RNA sequence: GUGAACAGCCUCUAGUUGAUAGAAUAAUGUAGAUAAGGGAAGUCGGCAAAAUAGAUCCGUAACUUCGGGAUAAGGAUUGGC
RNA sequence: GCAGUCAAGCGUUCAUAGCGACAUUGCUUUUUGAUUCUUCGAUGUCGGCUCUUCCUAUCAUACCGAAGCAGAAUUCGGUAA
RNA sequence: GAAUGUUACCGCAAUAGUAAUUGAACUUAGUACGAGAGGAACAGUUCAUUCGGAUAAUUGGUUUUUGCGGCUGUCUGAUCAGGCAUUGCCGCGAAGCUACCAUCCGCUGGAUUAUGGCUGAACGCCUCUAAGUCAGAAUCCAUGCUAGAACGCGGUGAUUUC
RNA sequence: UGUACAACGGGGUAUUGUAAGCAGUAGAGUAGCCUUGUUGUUACGAUCUGCUGAGAUUAAGCCUUUGUUGUCUGAUUUGU
């Protein structure tokens, strides 16, 4: 079972639910109801439409703190020396001095 | 109470949707116990 | 669906399948890069946490880093981008893609183990692989020792031992610069 | 449906009705196909007999060669319009009628399909899968 | 309880349920739950 | 006022607010509308209905009594500031 | 219009698988005639549309018997509306 | 819907009605049969046609939700907000209604017809028939399904004091 | 006289598509006064943006409710 989204609008569309739409060069529209899919018909723009996702998005709606920093880095930090030389004398080697 | 939809594997051999999510839809019947009030007896006749 | 598990610390990899749609159902709707916890997907990576970063999709079609998207699409590729090596200086070809966001038509997802859980992974955290090459430029040989400009690189360069039937033979770089 | 259909059709909406006209999706020569009967199709007072995707009718060529015109000969529905409904649930319509000229054992007199092509037909009928770019 | 004892195939099948739809009746449900809802709308001029 | 306008639609002056009434909204009607896909297959017959339409620009066949046919056909445009 | 009886013939052979001359016995009342009994102080024509029901001399569908039924196809017949 | 003491609840079932239809694909099987060309069927499986009874989760249609928004013309000094244009017009539009335009559901016993048989005399033989009997059809009777006799009926509750 | 009932109100569920108000270095631009501009200043401008997925409507045969206010003996008739 997969969660569709709508085309237009970007709604989520759980199953049999809405219509969907195979257009002259096999590209597949989905609405999940009959005003996403006037709104599509009558050659309307969702990034002009206000209540759409993709308007919103254009319009940087309510996003917050997805612009919020976060805490993720590793922390490594070891030898493996190189391979064919005995990894034995390359920690004793490595002495440095400054 | 109402009606809803579902969404189910299906098992028919043999059929094109073998093995496939079909959706399908069901009734809700409000369903709480019954409770037990009485009994009632009844005996075969000629007449019924 | 296939996990393949790197361990870049160690050098290490092996991979892991999982047969559990709820356990593989965490990875879902995750894209490249977002970091995942472990006891969910296994109890034997029980705190291990896993950056996802890439994978392909049966059919064999790789994921790629910043389309979104979780289903496939045709892109046209250029020079120095992932999922496509030109032939011929100026040559872009149009190529299918599969998206960045995770599902269950994956074959395989590529995890990399950022930091480690609570239990070894055998053949992960168990054993560790060295680096093929060494320092070959002057200064990188420097850096890989700490040394400043005054101890003369010559010896400090690594050397790799190879044996000849009964003749031991070394070799070293070339450094330049 | 019939004769040289391996396999069965779950019921399509019915969308094509005697005297509908769809687009000729081959490259046979011809460009639209008249539709005058459905295969198979039963009887009832007054019902037009009515095709679905992947239906065989029985069509003429209105516009087209002169070569295919003024006979009556089998073709097949690959795209439909009307909405309907499969049983994973989803209500779809392509955007035009077409169907593409055929010989009564579901060969194709053309060698290509312009277009999509519905699954429900590709599954019926092998020749149409083969002449097939998108299908569905 | 029914009057015979069927055998049908269709009856006998064993079902198990996938999911059940749960989004409101009472127009074009986009939801399951409050909780999804909230998800993807965010915060309302309502709300906490 | 709009508009080409003594058109339609709204208005001032003047004049009416008279036409049994109340409560419901079954069937069937009369009168007014709409319908997915197909598109005259309906019917004696496209009956009924639908479609078209203003203005500016472009473009306009047969044939002809040379006056026409002609808004032939076919197209684009049109608000606010 | 429909169905019989006799059986000379047809059917390579073979009357009657399937048919069937000369004759001849019938049934039917959606043919057409023949009649003129009812209605001329009126019982609204032809066809179509719609809708019910009925008959069987069965086109299909169920189960059968026969064949000049190898199979497939078909033909003849029965119980059947 | 009067009257059969009143009123209420739960039931019986006389009689009447009654319903399901047809096809294909797979498989059997390139099998049986056949020199060959060709070429079946029963059991099993998946779908379909015609019909019927519902239903409205989904999709579609309907719009006076005159619910939200848009538009023209005018009128209320402007604004706000509105009135008028026999529902002014347009896009969307819940709810209800609703469509093989949508979904779901349509039962299994007996007795028989034709016909093929058993046993078996008439007629020492022979015969499915005379006695007796087996098997048997989209038929028939029931099962099931709809009414429920307003002059068919049962069980049960409570039955008025100014 | 109570898990009562209703009318409101609240919350949910829906529909539409971002209200009025205010503000703005957004705006083809335009006026007016000078102290004639080293954003000169004062206001005007279809539309735009912000507060604002806002505002409006939402049972009339949607759901819900610890809130508010209110209501809770009129009439007729029946017996074996
Ligand atoms: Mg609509
Ligand atoms: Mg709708
Ligand atoms: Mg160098
Ligand atoms: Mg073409
Ligand atoms: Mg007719
Ligand atoms: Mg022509
Ligand atoms: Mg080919
Ligand atoms: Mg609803
Ligand atoms: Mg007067
Ligand atoms: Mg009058
Ligand atoms: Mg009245
Ligand atoms: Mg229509
Ligand atoms: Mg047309
Ligand atoms: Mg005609
Ligand atoms: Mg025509
Ligand atoms: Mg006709
Ligand atoms: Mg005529
Ligand atoms: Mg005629
Ligand atoms: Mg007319
Ligand atoms: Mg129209
Ligand atoms: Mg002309
Ligand atoms: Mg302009
Ligand atoms: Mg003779
Ligand atoms: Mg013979
Ligand atoms: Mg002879
Ligand atoms: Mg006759
Ligand atoms: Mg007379
Ligand atoms: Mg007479
Ligand atoms: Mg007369
Ligand atoms: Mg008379
Ligand atoms: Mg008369
Ligand atoms: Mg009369
Ligand atoms: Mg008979
Ligand atoms: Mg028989
Ligand atoms: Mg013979
Ligand atoms: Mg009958
Ligand atoms: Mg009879
Ligand atoms: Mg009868
Ligand atoms: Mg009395
Ligand atoms: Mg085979
Ligand atoms: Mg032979
Ligand atoms: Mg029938
Ligand atoms: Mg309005
Ligand atoms: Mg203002
Ligand atoms: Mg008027
Ligand atoms: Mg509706
Ligand atoms: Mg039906
Ligand atoms: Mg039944
Ligand atoms: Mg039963
Ligand atoms: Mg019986
Ligand atoms: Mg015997
Ligand atoms: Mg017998
Ligand atoms: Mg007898
Ligand atoms: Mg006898
Ligand atoms: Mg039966
Ligand atoms: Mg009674
Ligand atoms: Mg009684
Ligand atoms: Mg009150
Ligand atoms: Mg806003
Ligand atoms: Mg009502
Ligand atoms: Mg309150």
């Amino acid at each position: 079972m997969k969660v569709e989204i709508d085309s237009f609008s970007g709604a989520k569309i759980y199953p049999g639910r809405g219509t969907l739409f195979v257009r002259g060069d096999s590209k597949i529209f989905r609405f999940q109801n009959s005003k996403s899919a006037s709104l599509f018909k009558q050659r309307k723009n969702p990034r002009r439409i206000a209540w759409t996702v993709l308007f919103r998005k254009h319009h940087k709606k309510g996003i917050t703190e997805e612009v919020a920093k976060k805490r993720s880095r590793k922390t490594v930090k070891a030898q493996r020396p190189i391979t064919g030389a005995s990894l034995d004398l390359i920690k004793e080697r490595r002495s440095l001095k400054p | 109470a109402g009606m809803t939809t579902i969404v189910r594997d299906l098992d028919r051999p043999g059929s094109k949707f073998h093995k496939r999510e079909v959706v399908e839809a069901v009734t809700v019947v409000d369903t709480p116990p019954v409770v037990v009030v009485g009994v009632v007896g009844y005996v075969e006749t000629p007449r019924g | 669906m296939k996990l393949n598990i790197s361990y870049p610390v160690n050098g290490s990899q092996k991979t892991f399948e999982i047969d559990d749609e709820h356990r593989i159902r965490v990875f879902f709707d995750k894209r490249i890069g977002q970091e995942v916890d472990g006891e969910a997907v296994g109890d034997e990576f029980k705190g291990y946490v896993f950056k996802i970063s890439g994978g392909n999709d049966k059919q064999g079609f790789p994921m790629k880093q910043g389309v979104l998207l979780p289903t496939r699409i045709k892109l046209l590729l250029t020079k120095n981008v992932s999922c496509y090596r030109p032939r011929r200086d100026g040559e872009r070809k149009r190529k299918s893609v599969r998206g960045a966001i995770v599902g269950p038509d994956l074959a395989v997802l590529a995890l990399v183990i950022v930091k480690k859980g609570e239990q070894e992974l055998e053949g992960l955290t168990d054993t560790t692989v060295p680096k093929r090459l060494g320092p070959k430029r002057a200064n990188n040989i420097r850096k890989f020792f700490g040394l400043s400009k005054e101890d003369d690189v010559r010896d400090f360069v690594i050397r790799r031992e190879v044996t000849k039937g009964e003749k031991t033979y070394t070799k070293a770089p070339k450094i330049q610069r | 449906s019939g004769n040289g259909a391996q396999g069965t059709k779950f019921r399509i909406s019915l969308g094509l009705p005697v005297g509908a006209i769809m687009n000729c999706a081959d490259n046979s020569g011809a460009r639209n196909l008249y539709i005058i009967a459905v295969k198979g199709s039963g009887s009832r007072l007054n019902r037009l007999p009515a095709a679905s995707l992947g239906d065989m009718v029985m069509a003429t060529v209105k516009k087209g060669k002169p070569e295919l015109r003024k006979k009556v000969m089998p073709a097949i529905v690959v795209r439909q319009a009307k909405s309907w409904r499969r049983r994973d649930g989803v209500f779809l319509y392509f955007e035009d009628n077409a169907g593409v000229i055929a010989n009564p054992k579901g060969e194709m007199k053309g060698s290509a399909i312009t277009g999509p092509v519905g699954k429900e037909c590709a599954d019926l009928w092998p020749r149409v899968a083969s002449n097939s770019g998108v299908v569905v | 309880k029914s009057l015979y004892t069927n055998t049908s195939r269709k009856a006998l099948e064993e079902v198990s349920l996938k999911w059940i739809d749960t989004a409101s009746k009472f127009g074009k449900g986009r939801f399951q739950t409050p909780a999804e809802k909230h998800a993807f709308m965010g915060t309302l001029k309502k709300d906490l």
